[PDB]
């Protein structure tokens, strides 16, 4: 400080800047057919 | 909302493909032939 006063920038102009921002609320809802996916339409191994 | 254990549409036919007029192997021929070797001098013989 000089004189009690210090050096600070303030802004002469200015203008609007836009960020966008992706956040992510949801997910693909993936469902799998358990006993189809291991065995799939083979009855010795839908019985083990 | 329940999903149902998943179905396969079932065969409605079979298809069965091999080469004709393939001749016989004749293995018992071979098996039969009475000059039967020792196992320090087994015999082969290839089927195709
Ligand atoms: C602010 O900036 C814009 C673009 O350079 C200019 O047209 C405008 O005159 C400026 N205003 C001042 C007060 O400097």
């Amino acid at each position: 400080s000089v004189g009690g006063l210090y050096e600070i920038k303030i802004p002469t102009n200015f203008t609007i800047v836009g960020q966008e921002e992706f956040i992510q609320t949801n997910s693909p809802k993936v469902t799998i057919d358990c006993s189809l996916f291991v065995c799939s339409n083979y009855a010795a191994c839908h019985d083990l | 909302v329940y999903d149902l254990s998943g179905f396969t549409v079932k065969p409605v036919a079979t298809v069965h493909r091999r080469i004709p007029d393939l001749p016989d192997c004749d293995i018992d021929k071979w098996l039969n032939n009475f000059n039967v070797p020792s196992p320090l001098n087994w015999e082969r013989k290839i089927f195709s």
